[PDB]
């Protein structure tokens, strides 16, 4: 429903924590099972009532039907999103472990190479 | 049979007298209604405590900015 894979997840999650979150995450990977059994299981939604049944053989009928109208008036809203900048500091964080580390590292890695050549010898 | 529906005459007319008024219940007095009101206490905890006559009100959700 809610959730997805994206890259390779929930496996290749738990084992790998940026130090920055490192810890946090250990603890997180378990919540998170927690929600993803938790949702899957529950119904989606009920049935939606026989009114034909209910509004002949309830025959206080001015209390139900008065009652059926305030009911299939009723409107309802969505839930609240909090904790989905994560979401966006994660394009971020992703330009610090790409580039940030990704460039760096890959200059170093250039002089470890140009070295190789001579200690062939 | 027919002397045996002259009773049941009798008592289809006494339904629709009461029905059509009331003392009590037409013959049950306050002791009906007495009854009634030790059921209808414990029912009220096998379908929930209230509402029972008016639509329920409901309450939505918060987070946690960070």
């Amino acid at each position: 429903r809610k959730l997805a894979l994206k890259t390779i997840d929930w496996v290749a999650f738990g084992e790998i924590i940026p130090r920055n979150q490192k810890a946090v995450a250990n603890s997180l990977k378990s919540w998170n099972e927690t929600l993803t059994s938790r949702l899957a299981t529950l119904p989606e939604k009920p049935p939606a009532i026989d009114w034909a049944y209910y509004k002949a053989n309830v025959a206080k009928a001015g209390l139900v039907d008065d009652f059926e109208k305030k009911f299939n008036a009723l409107k309802v809203p969505i839930p609240e999103d909090k904790y989905t900048a994560q979401v966006d500091a994660e394009e971020k964080e992703d330009v610090k472990s790409c580039a940030e580390f990704l460039t760096q590292s890959k200059t170093r890695i250039q002089e470890y190479e140009k070295e190789l050549e001579k200690m062939r010898n | 049979l027919d002397p045996v529906q002259k009773l049941f005459v009798d008592k289809i007319r006494e339904y629709r007298t009461k029905r059509q008024t009331s003392g009590g219940p037409v013959d049950a007095g306050p002791e009906y209604q007495q009854d009634l009101d030790r059921e209808l206490f414990k029912l009220k905890q096998m379908y929930g405590k209230a509402d029972m006559n008016t639509f329920p009100n409901f309450t939505f959700e918060d987070p946690k900015f960070e």
